[PDB]
């Protein structure tokens, strides 16, 4: 839900410097490293390994003609009884929503770098 | 890096390349002969196409799949991007 | 990845305020005094990396530099039980104790001859930092060290980390007290010239209003150092809390000094802070009591003729607030319309709800910080100027800065710096004009 | 107990046998694949379940615990 | 099989380095005075067949040898604690006391008239080691017994073991003194001649930047020969770390040597020691050692002279982080610290290591910094210039006439000349990004 945001700071750093590059570089293995990176560095190291676990990425949609802050989205693995408590209509309310907000941080965090 | 087949031919080519040039060097003691000159002229050029070609083939490998062994190696080797020029 | 900031504490003055600000962040992170976490600490979210260096035994090394001219200090430190919390190897202190005798242009001088140490020790500490945000220095422009090395650490630093931040608690001298040192004038302008030239932020810290604050809210006579250090340390955990405590938005102090300054030349903003003591104030209860110029810790000329208008105000409040009730008590605020902003735009009135760390007891419910910008500076501003210029006219104190190589030739620096802060305080009183637009 | 299956008439139900994180995934496992087909692939179990003759009613991870209980078995 | 290495500790100057390096190497092994190995080192992980000659007792002997052509120094050697280490049969000693008197043509003279006995050692060393790499000598090229024995011990080694690595420390004189021989320039310059003509390396020690680093950061006061000798025992320790620990890896010197001098020619390297100051990231490490201060080589530092690392090693010893070097180096590379041949991509080493467990360290890493920067084609230049200014005013040639090296003529020095100026035009080559076809 963009909470703790240390890492989304650390990570728009890392990435913006990527975001600037378009969606035809889609090579997110380097995205999923920064990721546990990210984790081993700011504070959400003290995650649980399962709650990385449920962490995830996936790009919603390709954009070449939109730089990575238009393209990249993350993704969020549920885990049985867990899964079974995340219906796809929600998925797709919470994915609108982390949508705004990451537009909202990457506004912000333009901000903040200009 | 051992599952490639493109990564097994670049490395069939670069080591059969090396073995060639370290037996024209040690078999050489003198001056290199017509051969030796020529051998000297292909080492350059093969040394050139490899190292090209090894850039190259980092640069896709470390995009490919999940390794950063290439990413680190890569940052070694370019330390004065002579190599990389 | 993390923002870590490196304070340096500077010259007796700042030596001491840092010296009493670090106590005051060690009790909000429960830091033992020989450098332990405590292990009701070991479990904090705060993020310690930043400021304090968790050594390999988890010991918060502080990315704190103690420097003093006179080597009494830098031993009374080292002789406190807080001693073994910094690192010795970032512990400099000056051999030829005699420091700059209150003079600027000596004061350069050997900040100049030190820049060997003092790059070595800057050095030593930024190779040891990950994603730095910024430095942070803390000296008295009044003693000579600080104000001529003040002026040759902004420049030099400026220099050796041109990419990171530069904050500085200036402590301004006393505007209410007479000055022992005519020249000191003419040291203040070259450190103002250099504050404008080569640091990021002048935080004049008055020592008339600090005196004038300590003896009405906390009822304290014949307010000795010590107890000035406390507020210090006080306002300094107040400006690190942001750091202490882990958060969810604007989380960068990116954002809070954009908030802050938004003009360049303008890079300097007051600041208060609350509880000052030796009744919780509710969210418009403590804005009140912040928003009385009793409560002020910034002695700024008083000129109703220069429309001071608070440019900015931000309440960095933590403690227990309630949203409902603050969407109704900024509502509430916004109709008492009891501050004036600069009229090229809209007023800046930025709040944050923060939570207290878990390992800083407090005495108030809520605790306040009120950052303002206001044209009322600028009578300070004029007020020094005046001084200057008085010195200036006089001759004042012109021997030593003639047997000092900066003013041997001439004082032309000192011109120099008279015409950045006559241009500075125009910029300001074209700010107090809603024609700053075009100024 | 050994992993003794004797079925001289057959009577066993088991048979002696021998979205892009997801394409980045399928990416690295075309990948994984392509290694372990050159020199891994080892000796394959001396077991399988032999689902034709599957009990209705046993479970299939009852049947792969004890897949893996007989396999075991047979290898200590 | 093992590469033995023969150490040769000549001179005064290079007789108390030979002396303090093995009681550093004796320390690092476990190594008592007597040569017995300590309690602590019976489990030591040193492979102390190398270097040294591990007793029937457990002794360990050093394949060292303390030579000097006055018995004062031999006497010395033999009268230290670590005298019963070193085998006596491996010690020649000069019975004629003279010395050379600081004169590379007198010392090659005795070099050459003791040719028979320092053949015949080394020939018995050869024969007593299993694999000798080669031999180590350390001393000084102006001293009476160091220079010209350098020079003639140099030709007779070249002819001795041809296929044999040949390794000279030569400890170099500090060059801001004065020195009391004028003609100790022609000694120099001598020993300089015949190390580049029958010689692989000569490690330049700079007794000057040595003398100036324990001054700066070791705050010795007029710092003493001891400490300079300390230190210098720490750096061979250092150089030997990879010996003193078996590794998995490089574990053999020709990388070494074939990335020290990528030409043969370009044989020399300047050198950096940590700690190095009076009494741990890879990042962190290599930003103290590029402190410029740190380095004790006093090779000029030529503004016109591209002066660039055309090696750079750090032979980290202590613990550092796999992904904390990986992290090093990024930041390093980013800081651009380093400047390399222009010829092509710059040669960064870092070289991870374990310390000998017999040695206790107060300091958790320590490092070895090899780099061949250009720099010291200045030092070179200076020390032509030297050369030069004494042969000009030949000034105390006439000791040099009635020594052979000068009797006929100064042609020993003036080809001494040429070959330094050959050298340093290669290394304005080198200099020059037309290296690769330079």
């Amino acid at each position: 839900l963009l909470g703790q945001g240390d890492f989304i700071r650390h990570l728009m750093d890392l990435l913006k410097p990527e975001l600037v590059r378009p969606a035809t570089t889609l090579y997110q293995h380097n995205l999923t490293g920064i990721l546990e990176t990210a984790v081993r560095a700011t504070n959400a190291q003290f995650d649980s390994p399962e709650i990385l676990k449920r962490l995830d990425v996936r790009l919603l949609e390709v954009s070449p003609g939109d730089t990575g802050w238009d393209v990249f989205s993350l993704d969020y693995h549920v885990d049985g009884p867990i899964a079974t408590v995340f219906t796809r209509e929600c998925m797709s309310h919470y994915l609108r929503a982390f949508n705004f907000l990451w537009r909202a941080k990457r506004v912000e965090y333009i901000l903040t770098d200009i | 890096f051992i599952l490639l087949k493109p990564v097994f031919h670049c490395l069939n080519e670069i080591l059969d390349l090396c073995h060639s040039f370290c037996s024209l060097v040690s078999q050489n003691l003198g001056p290199l002969d017509e051969r030796g000159a020529a051998q000297l002229s292909i080492l350059v050029k093969g040394f050139s196409r490899q190292s090209s070609l090894l850039f190259k083939i980092l640069s896709s490998v470390r995009n490919h799949q999940i390794n950063s062994d290439l990413a680190q190696l890569l940052l070694r080797l370019d330390y004065n991007k002579y190599y990389t020029q | 990845m993390p923002r870590e900031i490196i304070t340096l504490q500077l010259g007796q003055c700042g030596n001491q305020i840092g010296f009493e600000f670090w106590k005051q962040l060690c009790a909000e992170h429960g830091i033992s005094p020989e450098g332990i976490v405590e292990e009701f600490a070991t479990e904090g979210t705060d993020r310690k990396d930043v400021f304090f260096y968790q050594a390999d035994d988890e010991h918060y090394i502080p990315r704190a530099v103690l420097l003093d001219l006179e080597p009494r200090v830098i031993h009374s430190i080292l002789n406190s039980p807080y001693a073994k919390l910094y690192n010795p190897e970032n512990i400099y202190l000056s051999e030829h104790g005699g420091g700059a005798g209150n003079n600027w242009a000596s004061g350069f001088s050997q900040g100049e001859k030190i820049h060997e140490d003092i790059f070595d020790i800057i050095d030593r500490e930024a190779d040891g930092s990950d994603s730095l945000e910024g430095f942070v220095l803390c000296h008295s422009i009044a003693g000579g060290t600080g104000s001529g090395l003040g002026s040759y650490l902004l420049e030099r630093l400026n220099d050796r980390y041109p990419k990171k931040l530069v904050q500085t608690y200036s402590v301004f001298p006393n505007q209410d007290e007479m000055s022992d040192v005519v020249v000191q004038p003419y040291n203040s302008l070259l450190t103002l010239k250099r504050l404008t030239q080569n640091a990021d932020c002048v935080v004049v810290l008055d020592n008339t209003a600090l005196n004038r604050i300590a003896t009405d809210r906390l009822h304290i006579q014949n307010p000795s150092f010590s107890q000035i250090n406390q507020l210090v340390s006080t306002i300094m955990s107040a400006s690190t809390t942001t750091l202490r405590y882990p958060g969810y938005m604007n989380n960068d102090l990116i954002g809070l000094i954009a908030s802050l300054i938004p003009t360049p030349r303008l890079h300097f903003l007051m600041t208060g802070y609350t509880p000052l003591t030796t009744r919780k104030t509710t969210v418009l209860d403590v804005m009140r009591r912040l928003l009385q110029p009793k409560n002020v810790m910034v002695s700024t000329g008083r000129d109703r003729q220069t429309n001071h208008c608070y440019i900015a105000i931000l309440n960095i409040i933590q403690g227990e607030v309630d949203p409902t009730q603050v969407h109704k008590s900024l509502q509430r605020i916004r109709e008492r319309k009891l501050a004036n902003f600069i009229p090229w735009g809209p007023a800046s009135i930025q709040v944050a709800l923060s939570r207290k760390s878990p390992y800083l007891p407090s005495a108030h419910r809520v605790s306040g910080l009120m950052m303002a910008n206001h044209t009322s500076i600028s009578s300070l501003f004029e007020s020094s100027c005046q001084q200057y210029d008085k010195l200036r006219k006089r001759e004042a104190f012109l021997e030593q800065f003639r047997k000092e190589d900066i003013f041997k030739e001439n004082f032309d620096e000192l011109d120099r710096s008279r015409e950045v802060v006559q241009e500075l305080i125009d910029e300001y009183h074209a700010a107090t004009r809603p024609d700053y637009i075009s100024w | 107990l050994h992993g003794l299956l004797l079925d001289q008439h057959e009577e066993f139900f088991i048979k002696q046998g021998p979205g892009l994180t997801g394409k980045q995934l399928r990416e690295l496992q075309d990948l994984r694949l392509i290694e372990e087909e050159n020199m891994l692939a080892p000796s394959l179990k001396q077991f399988s379940l032999r689902v034709e003759i599957l009990p209705s009613y046993i479970p299939v991870r009852v049947a792969e615990k004890i897949l893996f209980v007989g396999e075991s078995v047979q290898m200590f």
